[PDB]
């Protein structure tokens, strides 16, 4: 039995024609206090997987160490560690999914929601979700927390089903993600303007973008809004 | 101690071609104990039919209340109340007891004597009107009735066919609910004749 | 207050009501009559919360007796039962409801028919050929389902009633100290002294 | 815990510890069992080199396992007490679960099973 | 919420963020928490949106009726009416209100009314969830008889920090200037105040 | 559930309903509530479905192991006590089981043992177990005599379940009959209440409360 | 306080024919009022002509299926590649489920296949392992909607022969694979209409002596 | 529910879905959530169905009496004030969450009211279980100086987001357009993107299938 | 499980124990023997939580019978009662205690004296001339205070016991279906078949 203390908010992601995109803001909230502002919640594993984590940050840092240790362990007695026997997104996910369920089953969960985004060795896109309960599911778009309520609707307008994936380019897909991050800044009280974004492409590989900001915001109309009903001044 | 599921019971209503049907089970129990197998849940005020599920004391009370109000209506208006108007009266009366409600699931059914249009409607316990073209369901086996009606129903059924559809909807739903059954009644309502049939069903 | 039964036969209504009055670990009385005569051809047995039962029974009795004097006329069992139900239907939504369950056995002189009504504390009325309140029903209903016939005589009804009491005395956990049986028919109400 | 395998096989296919345990039995005082048509009789030898004994209190050679079964023995006296105790407990345990006293075959099978277990358990003779 | 009112040389300035929340969801990101109870008597609202609106509506009604009979009410009088409602209905209200107004005799005045219903007259006042993070800053930086430009900068920098640290505060920074000249509305957007 | 079994001149009658409920939801009408442990032993089940089924299925394995080890069929007393000692270990853990171990052996004769999940174990001639046990008791007790024929005893057991199936909301489906003699148990068919009720009503003239 | 269970919604359906059996289930996965996936399969081929679905709490459902699939694997290793019969699989699953009697898998499990006589078989399990072979079973969120419809259309309950005065019942008979799939599709479209947790897609696994075939159908996405 | 409101050039438009739930069950697949307070003041309602209907009719009735008394067309702020004061008095126990909009001699207006009696002003608003799905669309596509046709499109798109992504919303899209100087047009079932597909089979029973015990003619006449 | 009594007289100990076994609203059995013979001259009656009672009684019985075989000797009632008390004294601080109350009636052959011990589930032992567990004591103790004499015969003890059962049958709320009476004396244990 836990309660989460320092927490991270939404992680959003989607598939596109050649790969996957995933994003998450750089905030570590302490209840209503926006305590930490330099927190990276996207963690790359190799050059073909990115694990996006929301929820408790102490448990996130534990999971970081596990993934870091997983790479080390895989390299042991493995001449093909940087080739055929390298870590796949599906391997990394199933490992985490095993841990998450084992921990919930011992009534001592890792208080997180995780999205493992990556590209497999055969070029297939990998995108799957797992949480503190050990619950797992996959979809063309995946999001945690407020992302599930606000991002998914927007991302599903681009990729509503499987057949829409080949039709979606990296330009269109990234635009939708960046737009979603803005909407979350408008409406999520535990979000920040600064965020990180990662693209895993089957051709161009892993592109990790840091220190992004929400921009092109609409606030001008606020000046015209006066009172809450009658008031004219 | 859930008022709506102490006594048990079900009501279902359907529309057909120039006709409506309303049906109910006959069980009145006290939780597990079956007490009465003659407890009818469908009443009528003129040509307007009202079915009521839920707490039996309120079923009785509301029948007596709507008999009261429709009798005064008829004396003052000098005509029988219509289904559309009666529906509004039920909604008013239930919402009047908003913060101390009758624990019931009423169902109005009938044919408007002026326009000849078939009419059915349902309510929640605080009087929210649920109007419908196809069918209305109510009672402890409402989930079951929803499933039966949604699959069995088709529009513009003749009275003789409509009887079979509603009867099978009620019977098979009642047999999957412990607190419903113990007999059943089906009213087939045409413009100026009404046939009442007692169904043979399993008595457990 | 525990066991109250009722059986409507061809020409009469028979009410059986337990004699025991218990509080705590003591049977305070074993000769208690759990019934009141509402009118010459109408009898009401009762069972429920202590104090409430008699207070309610006598209040109903007073009201029916007042009606009888005012109109110089006896109300029908159907009319009495409807009056009683409404009182309980009001009661349930009061600050402190009457926690009383009743059986109303009566003989309708206009119809020349016996009538048995079962009403619970919520105001739930049902006309029945045989009725019971409390845990009694869990034994007696199934027993009567089997042995009861609609055309039985009063003597056959009493034997049918003996069969119920025997079963209750065998399987009920509490000692209810037997029953007082009363018969309601065309000639009024009378008590069976030897049961 | 003391684990040593004391009872083991030898080249010729014998377990010497079990066979040397038989020699101890051969040393023990004689015991005889004869069963008639409606009875069984258990006879037992008591060596007469021991005078000044107190026959009231000296452990008897024949022991009651239950009210209907008896057990006599030959060999090490101290060892016999352990078997008798185990048998007496099993006799009561059987009455408790099966609601019926042990058969003579069952009780024998149990005692024999205990003896066997000590021929292939580590640390015991 | 984050709200404040500051007296200065020419009068008084009210300041507020624009965030309304339901749990962690932002129900309204362009809220106007600075509300008029009289020509030159305004208030900052914090706590329950329903309660503060109900209260402010009643106070406006009382001061309008006061004006019809006895002429323009004092800022102290307005705060007294707010107090009377908050104090007498303390069991059923969640409202933290700052009352600010401009008289010609009394110049700029600020009264704060916490949950209890007590009244406190002050040179400046801060309130709302995000005010906790700027007690240190506001105490160190506040001076009496500041200019208009200095007071606007004081409120802007203060609410900027309150917004930065409090998740329950954000959006635009609204301000209302109360002087002899009249009533002026000011607004400041994220792109300006965030990078202060 | 409703289950009964009574002892009489011609052996043992065992009768059960077949309903299974999850609250007011009728989950099944075709559940087998008589577990056939061996040709001479029967077990009734009432309460938690999984608990009853799992542990009486387990009981049959323990009884099988007994006759392998002892070269003799287990007694009804010993069988019932294996089960009662098992559930007693789990006492407080929340098992819900109301069972009756019925059977014949040479030494015991026809024997019935009531066993429940709070550890109670009782030998007796008549027992009714389940949510509708009281309804069965009413009909059974009022018509029971030791000198009943095999034909009349079978019917009384069937009629007692039917009575409970009718009144008890959490009992019904169909009646499963069994007769236990010195030669072992004999199955006497599955009787759907849907047809049996009307058949009994017409022929017997009972159930006058119901609209015919 | 931490609650280890959740409700992932969805609904499943098993129907048995004479020489075949179907196990259907919608592809929608949900939590509260949000959709997690519009296509997340929960009916699985487990080998030996056994199809399985464990609807309810997906994490427990996946855990159980995963363990049974593994149970089939080790059954082959330990018993000379013997085929696991549907009745044996059912009993094995009971022990898996009851094994966690005091911390249950919150799932309604259904398996389908062919019995040892080659005839269609459907078994259903409660969360703690009580099981029963049936011709017909619906499970999950919309089970209460679908099941009585199946009683009426598969087992012909409450249906009598016309003109026989309700004395002769409608005779029982096996249904064709074509007729069964019609009942499955109608059951799920009806359930989609009236239950919010049911929709998106329908995936049916059909089991014959030849093997395991699949069929997919669109459902309403609201 | 999902409900929205969007301001435009010469007026205001509101919209709503048509699903009505009872637990996880869809009670009404096509209920009307757009209520008429006065001819040119309309109201979208979310929350407790009876309350939104009752509170809107009561205020609508009093607005009519007020309009007759004052010999003036009613104003949106009057409806707003009367609603919020009523709702506040009942401390949230009347579970009505409303989007109030309309045109009056003062101009075009758009407000929202919550159950506890707080009101908000805006150019675009959304309430109900699917308000987050709707608001995401509104935040992504809204701009200043919308035309009539653009506002209807944006409004219906916001409702659609709720229909598809929120389980609490579904079925059809109702719209009401209130332009200045014109009659308000109520567009019942403006979009119907959730039509039930043809059933695979007809379940019309042979006449005489149901067993009957008694028949009787019922007297409805005097 | 409810009524268990015990009366020590001049030359014997008499134990009376109710026959009823009730669960819920059903008397499942009316011929239950709530006692076990621990040894030829020692008898233990018991009452308490379902399952626990018989499990505990038989466990004690097994242990005493094991002692008798091992030593070829019968333990004194005092020694048995002390063994039983210690078992209950351990039990009370266990994870799940035995909720069982017992009476131990025995005849000491060495002292030639009857002995009655009353032990509750906590392990509270007392030697008494007359004893009872449960609600029974609230009637029987005062009755025995009046009528009991230490020099009474077994026949006088049975009449004194009849007086207790009559009072319990009159004033107790529950029907306990009479009692099985057993006598413990110099000649061992025997049951009174007609009571
Ligand atoms: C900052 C944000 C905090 O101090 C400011 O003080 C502002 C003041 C402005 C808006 C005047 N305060 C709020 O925004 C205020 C915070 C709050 C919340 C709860 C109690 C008191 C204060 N928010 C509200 O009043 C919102 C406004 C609505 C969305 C228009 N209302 C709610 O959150 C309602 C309030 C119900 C209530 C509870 C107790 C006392 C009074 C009112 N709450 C809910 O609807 C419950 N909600 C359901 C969904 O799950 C999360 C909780
Ligand atoms: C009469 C018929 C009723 O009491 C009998 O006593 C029968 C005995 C027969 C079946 C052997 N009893 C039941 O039918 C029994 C009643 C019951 C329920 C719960 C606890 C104890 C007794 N019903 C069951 O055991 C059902 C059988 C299934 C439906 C075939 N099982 C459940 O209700 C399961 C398991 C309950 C449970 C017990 C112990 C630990 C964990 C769980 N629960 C569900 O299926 C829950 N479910 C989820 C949503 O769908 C509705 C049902
Ligand atoms: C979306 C669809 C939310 O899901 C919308 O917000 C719509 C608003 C439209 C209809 C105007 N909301 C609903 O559909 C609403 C959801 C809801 C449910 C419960 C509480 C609050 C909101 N549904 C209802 O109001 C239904 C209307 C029916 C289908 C006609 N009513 C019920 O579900 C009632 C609730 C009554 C109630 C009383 C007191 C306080 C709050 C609510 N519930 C029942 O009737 C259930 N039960 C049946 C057995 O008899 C006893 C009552
Ligand atoms: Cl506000
Ligand atoms: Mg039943
Ligand atoms: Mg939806």
């Amino acid at each position: 039995t836990q309660q989460p203390i320092v927490t991270g908010t939404s992680v959003i992601s989607m598939k596109y024609d050649n790969g996957v995109i995933i994003a998450a803001d750089n905030l570590g909230s302490y209840g209503s206090l926006l305590r930490f502002n330099g927190v990276e919640r996207l963690i790359p594993v190799g050059d073909n997987t990115v694990v996006g984590i929301s929820g408790d940050i102490s448990d996130m840092q534990h999971i970081e160490r596990l993934l870091k240790d997983l790479v080390t362990e895989n390299a042991y007695d493995n001449p093909l560690a940087d080739a055929e026997e390298a870590l796949e997104p599906s391997y990394i996910f199933e490992y985490l999914a095993t841990v998450m369920y084992q921990r919930r089953s011992k009534m001592n969960p890792l208080w997180n929601a995780i999205i493992v985004a990556g590209v497999q060795s055969n070029g297939d896109q990998f995108l799957r979700y797992v949480n503190l309960l050990g619950v797992t599911y996959s979809s063309p778009t995946l999001a945690t927390g407020f992302g599930a309520h606000m991002a998914n609707p927007l991302l599903r307008k681009v990729v509503d089903r499987e057949s829409d994936i080949p039709k979606t380019t990296v330009q269109v897909a990234e635009e939708a993600i960046v737009n979603a991050m803005r909407v979350l800044y408008y409406r999520d009280a535990r979000s920040s303007r600064n965020f990180s974004l990662a693209i895993i492409d089957k051709n161009t590989g892993l592109t990790f973008k840091k220190n992004l900001q929400v921009e092109n915001m609409k606030w001008d109309f606020a000046k015209d809004i006066k009172g809450y009903g009658t008031q004219k001044i | 101690s859930d008022p709506s599921s102490i006594n048990g019971g079900i009501v279902v209503a359907m529309t057909g071609k120039d006709c409506v049907a309303i049906a109910c089970d006959l069980r009145l129990g006290s939780q597990s104990l079956g007490v009465s197998n003659k407890f009818e849940k469908i009443f009528h005020y003129g040509h307007v039919f009202l079915g009521i599920t839920g707490l039996a004391t309120d079923v009785t009370t509301l029948n007596e209340m709507f008999r009261y109000k429709t009798n005064l209506y008829k004396l003052k208006e000098e005509r029988a109340i219509e289904p559309e108007t009666f529906t509004q009266l039920v909604s008013s009366s239930l919402y009047e007891r908003r913060f101390g409600p009758y624990f019931v699931g009423p169902v109005v059914a009938g044919i408007n004597s002026k326009s000849g249009k078939p009419f059915i409607a349902g309510f929640d316990l605080i009087g929210c009107i649920d109007e419908a073209k196809d069918f209305i369901v109510s009672g402890t086996a409402s989930d079951q009735l929803f499933g039966m009606c949604e699959s069995l129903y088709e529009p513009n059924l003749e009275p003789e066919d409509l009887f079979e559809t509603i009867s099978q909807a009620l019977l098979n739903a009642a047999d999957r609910d412990a607190l419903s059954g113990w007999g059943a009644v089906v009213y087939i309502i045409k413009k100026d004749e009404v046939v009442k049939r007692y169904l043979k069903m399993r008595q457990d | 207050m525990d066991i109250i039964l009722g059986i409507r036969v061809q020409d009469s209504v028979i009410l059986a009501s337990s004699k025991a009055v218990t509080r705590g670990i003591s049977v305070l009385k074993d000769s208690d009559d759990k019934t009141r005569q509402l009118s010459p051809h109408t009898l009401m047995s009762f069972a429920g919360e202590a104090g409430d039962t008699v207070q309610f029974a006598e209040y109903i009795q007073a009201n029916i007796q007042l009606y009888s004097i005012r109109e110089d006329y006896e109300l029908s069992p159907q009319a009495v039962s409807s009056f009683v139900r409404q009182e309980l239907a009001k009661s349930i939504r009061s600050r402190r409801p009457y926690q009383v369950n009743v059986l109303i056995g009566g003989y309708d002189k206009k119809k020349n028919k016996p009538e048995l009504y079962q009403i619970d504390y919520l105001g739930t009325k049902v006309e029945l050929p045989y009725g019971a309140h409390g845990y009694s029903g869990f034994y007696t209903f199934s027993l009567l389902d089997h042995h009861y016939r609609p055309d039985m005589t009063t003597e056959e009804g009493l034997d049918l009633l003996k069969l119920c009491v025997q079963e209750l005395e065998k399987r009920m956990p509490m000692d209810f100290k037997g029953v007082i049986v009363k018969i309601v028919d065309k000639d009024g109400i009378r008590q069976v002294d030897d049961f | 815990g003391y684990d040593r395998a004391l009872s083991i096989f030898s080249p010729d296919g014998h377990i010497f510890q079990v066979e040397y345990a038989l020699e101890a039995v051969k040393r023990g005082t004689c015991a005889v069992g004869v069963k008639g048509k409606n009875c069984v009789v258990l006879g037992c030898e008591r060596r007469s080199t021991l005078k000044l004994q107190d026959t009231r209190i000296t452990p008897s050679k024949v022991s009651k396992i239950d009210s209907h079964v008896v057990l006599s023995f030959s060999g090490l006296n101290a060892d016999s007490r352990i078997l008798i105790e185990k048998a007496r407990v099993e006799a009561q345990s059987h009455r408790l679960t099966l609601e019926d006293p042990v058969t003579v075959e069952y009780l024998t099978r149990y005692v024999a099973g205990v003896q066997q277990r000590y021929t292939q358990s580590g640390g015991v003779r | 919420t984050s709200i404040m009112a500051v007296t200065f040389k020419d009068g008084v300035i009210l300041g507020a963020d624009s965030r309304t929340t339901t749990g962690a969801y932002i129900a309204n990101r362009v809220t106007d928490k600075l509300t008029r109870v009289h020509d030159k008597i305004w208030c900052c609202r914090s706590g329950s949106a329903a309660d503060t609106q109900a209260i402010a509506d009643i106070v406006q009604y009382h001061l309008e009726l006061y004006t019809s009979q006895y002429g323009t009410p004092s800022t102290e009088t307005a705060a007294s009416v707010f107090k009377e409602l908050c104090y007498e209905n303390k069991d059923n209200l969640t409202a933290g209100i700052i009352v600010a107004g401009y008289d010609d005799k009394n110049k700029g005045e600020v009264y704060t009314i916490p949950l209890g219903g007590s009244v406190h007259k002050l040179p400046y006042a801060i309130a709302g969830s995000g005010s906790t993070f700027i007690y240190g800053y506001c105490d160190k930086n506040f001076r009496e008889n500041m200019s208009k430009e200095e007071t606007v900068d004081f409120i802007k920098h203060s609410l900027s920090q309150a917004i930065k640290w409090d998740g329950s505060s954000g959006g635009v920074i609204r301000m209302v200037v109360l002087t002899a000249a009249g009533v002026e509305r000011l607004i400041f957007y994220p792109d300006e105040y965030e990078q202060l | 559930t409703t289950t009964l079994a009574f002892r009489f001149q011609g052996g043992i009658i065992v009768a059960v309903d077949s309903r299974a409920t999850a609250g007011n939801w009728v989950a099944s009408q075709t559940v087998k509530k008589v577990i056939e442990i061996n040709p001479f032993l029967l077990g009734t089940i009432a309460g938690g479905a999984a608990d009853c089924q799992f542990w009486e299925t387990w009981l049959g394995s323990q009884c099988r192991l007994h006759e392998l080890r002892e070269k003799e069929r287990i007694s009804v007393a010993a069988a019932s006590k294996i089960l009662s000692n098992l559930v007693y270990q789990y006492k407080g853990a929340g098992l819900s089981m109301g069972t009756m171990i019925c059977g014949y052996t040479r030494k015991e004769g026809p024997t019935i043992y009531y066993v429940d999940s709070d550890g109670t174990r009782l030998k007796g001639d008549i027992f009714c177990v389940g949510s509708g046990q009281t309804f069965a008791y009413g009909v059974l007790d009022s018509n029971y005599k030791w000198d009943l024929s095999v034909e009349d005893a079978l019917y009384l057991g069937k009629r007692s379940i039917l009575a409970a199936a009718h009144r008890d909301a959490y009992s019904g489906g169909s009646v499963n009959l069994y007769h236990v003699t010195e030669d072992g148990w004999i199955y006497h068919g599955n009787h759907d209440v849907g047809e049996l009720f009307w058949k009994v009503k017409e022929e017997e003239g009972s159930f006058n409360n119901v609209i015919g | 306080q931490f609650n280890p269970y959740g409700d992932n919604g969805g609904t499943i359906l098993g129907i048995a024919g004479e020489d075949f059996a179907v196990l259907a289930g919608d592809t929608r996965n949900i939590t509260d009022y949000s959709i997690n996936s519009r296509y997340e399969p929960k009916v699985f081929d487990c080998g030996d002509n056994i199809v399985m679905s464990a609807n309810g709490f997906a994490a427990d459902g996946d855990a159980l299926v995963k363990r049974f699939k593994n149970s089939v694997k080790w059954y082959h290793f330990d018993h000379n590649d013997k085929k696991l019969s549907i009745n044996s699989a059912a009993r094995n699953i009971q022990h898996l489920l009851y094994g966690k009697r005091f911390f249950p898998y919150y799932v309604h499990t259904i398996i389908a296949g062919l019995d040892e006589d080659g005839k269609g078989a459907v078994y259903s399990f409660d969360p703690v392992g009580s099981y029963e072979r049936e011709q017909c079973r619906a499970g999950g969120a919309a089970a209460s909607l679908i099941m009585p419809f199946l009683d009426n259309q598969v087992n012909f309950k409450n249906q009598y022969e016309p003109g026989t005065n309700g004395k002769v019942k409608k005779p029982l008979k096996y249904l064709s694979v074509e007729e069964v799939i019609k009942l499955v599709r109608d059951s799920f479209t009806s359930a989609t209409e009236r239950h919010i947790q049911v929709g998106d897609g329908l995936e049916i696994l059909i089991v014959t002596k030849d093997g395991v075939r699949k069929e997919f159908y669109e459902l309403k996405r609201d | 529910t999902t409900i929205v409101g969007v301001k435009f050039n010469n007026g205001v438009v509101i919209a709503a879905d048509t699903r009505s739930t009872q637990g996880p069950i869809v009670a009404d697949k096509n209920c009307a959530k757009l209520h008429r307070i006065s001819p040119k003041i309309w109201c979208a309602g979310a929350g407790t169905a009876a309350d939104t209907e009752a509170v809107t009719q009561l205020i609508g009735s009093n607005i009519e009496l007020h309009s007759l008394y004052t010999s003036r067309e009613p104003r949106v702020v009057s409806a707003l004030q009367m609603l919020k004061q009523h709702l506040f008095k009942y401390q949230g126990h009347i579970g009505a969450y409303l989007i109030v909009a309309g045109v009056d001699p003062t101009g075009s207006h758009l407000f929202s009211i919550h159950a506890h009696g707080s009101t908000d002003v805006g150019y675009y608003l959304s309430l109900g279980s699917g308000s987050l799905a709707a608001m995401a669309v509104l935040e992504s596509h809204w701009k200043q100086d919308l035309t009539k046709e653009e506002a209807i499109k944006l409004a219906s798109d916001a409702i659609q987001a709720g229909i598809w992504n929120d389980l609490g919303s579904g079925s059809n899209v109702d719209v009401c357009v209130m332009e200045i100087g014109k009659d308000a047009e109520y567009l019942r079932n403006y979009l119907t993107p959730n039509v039930r597909e043809e059933k695979q089979k007809s379940y019309k029973f042979p006449r005489g299938t149901t067993a009957v015990l008694k028949e009787s003619i019922v007297n409805i006449c005097d």
